[PDB]
């Protein structure tokens, strides 16, 4: 299924996953696309931060939905 | 003197008390998360009583407020936490604790109902009759300041079409991989706005994370009716200017502090740590725009990084009195128990 992430940019990329894919199999393929690390990548669907662990189908994510991407930078 | 009472500086927390002090000044939320039912919550290892012990310090201590016991609640009892998340990840975090433990209450989606909002995704093929919409909650809205005078801008920005082309075609069914646009519009905005300003960013140039000083112009008075797809004509998306959260630094590290105006009536207070005073308009507002004007003579580095607004319509509710009579006995002599010592 062809699902959307927001990245840093703002600009938006397409992202073929499984809803079996786990949130980790997800970070690595944004990795695969964008460069950015998953130790580096906080992704959040509908205002809510996906955990490590967990899939897709814990979260309703459907063909469409948009993750956004926020980078973990250190600080404060 | 304001009658407000600040929190300690007792450990390096970064961002926290800034936050805890617009949460708490949420006067809806502080009043639900009195109601949370913590009669049975362990009195060290539960994130919603921690966060009543503070609110109802803050609400009834003269002196500053003590936060050891609510990061020991969080699991985040060095910097290395603070410095591996930000103030939207706490928030985030925080909310959905003290949401999940308001469920079967008679509180029950208190936090939808003050910050969630409704947003469209829309995408529109260029070269075949194929369009498809995807509604998505939301519960802050991430603004783009890079290159924008103000709020209005970034919300210009926010709402702009995108090409979906290249390696990012968009999957139309039965058309296959076709160019698109995509773009956002706002169906609904929440009574209590959070709005988080993208200064801290990863910058591909000088490869290397940043702060983007810039100036940042946001308003008093905030009109958004004309960004949502249907208006409301008993109910404009008139938003008030509540909370100021300011950072005062560099690439290196910094200074944090909350200006708020706790009663939306423009009287407005500096909140840093265990020291509260009443303020000016332009000091909360105006004077956390940033920029650059005579940068030779000095660093211009004090600026607003997060915003909250809330709506006009909703104000005398999201602000409403938070009485002893609305806090639960239970948690009173709890609290009253606890200071033992």
């Amino acid at each position: 299924m062809q699902i959307f992430v927001k990245t840093l940019t703002g600009k938006t990329i397409t992202l073929e996953v499984e809803p079996s894919d786990t949130i980790e199999n997800v970070k690595a393929k944004i990795q695969d696309k964008e460069g950015i690390p998953p130790d580096q990548q906080r992704l959040i669907f509908a205002g809510k931060q996906l955990e490590d662990g967990r899939t897709l189908s814990d979260y309703n994510i459907q063909k469409e939905s948009t993750l956004h991407l926020v980078l973990r930078l250190r600080g404060g | 003197h304001t009658g407000y009472v600040g929190l300690k500086n007792q450990g390096a927390t970064c961002y926290m008390n800034s936050l805890l002090q617009t949460l708490f000044f949420t006067n809806q939320l502080r009043k639900a998360v009195y109601m949370m039912p913590t009669e049975g919550d362990d009195s060290s290892k539960s994130v919603p009583l921690a966060l009543q012990r503070v609110f109802y310090e803050l609400q009834h201590s003269d002196k500053p407020v003590g936060t050891k016991k609510l990061t020991k609640s969080f699991g985040w009892e060095t910097l290395d936490s603070f410095m591996q998340h930000d103030v939207q990840e706490l928030c985030r975090k925080l909310l959905d604790n003290v949401e999940n433990k308001m469920k079967g209450t008679c509180v029950e989606g208190t936090i939808p109902k003050l910050f969630r909002g409704k947003m469209v995704s829309y995408i529109q093929c260029k070269e075949v009759d194929y369009r498809s919409d995807r509604r998505e909650d939301y519960y802050d809205i991430q603004l783009s300041i890079k290159g924008k005078k103000n709020i209005f801008e970034s919300f210009v920005d926010y709402v702009a079409v995108e090409q979906l082309d290249g390696d990012n075609k968009y999957d139309a069914g039965e058309h296959g991989l076709q160019e698109a646009e995509k773009g956002v519009k706002f169906l609904t905005l929440p009574p209590v706005l959070h709005l988080q300003l993208m200064r801290f960013m990863y910058d591909p140039q000088t490869d290397q994370n940043i702060k983007i000083n810039d100036r940042f112009e946001f308003p008093e008075q905030l009109p958004l009716d004309e960004f949502l797809q249907k208006t409301d004509p008993k109910d404009p998306a008139n938003y008030i200017l509540h909370a100021v959260l300011v950072h005062s630094g560099d690439n290196h590290g910094g200074h944090y502090v909350v200006y708020l105006n706790p009663k939306g009536d423009g009287k407005w207070c500096k909140f840093d740590d265990d020291v509260v005073s009443r303020c000016t308009k332009e000091e909360a507002i105006e004077h956390n725009y940033g920029g650059h004007d005579d940068d030779l003579s000095v660093r211009h580095c004090t600026n607003a990084y997060m915003l909250v607004y809330i709506r006009e319509s909703k104000l005398s509710e999201v602000l409403q009195a938070v009485t002893d009579h609305d806090i639960p006995q239970q948690l009173v002599e709890r609290l009253q128990e606890e200071k033992r010592i």
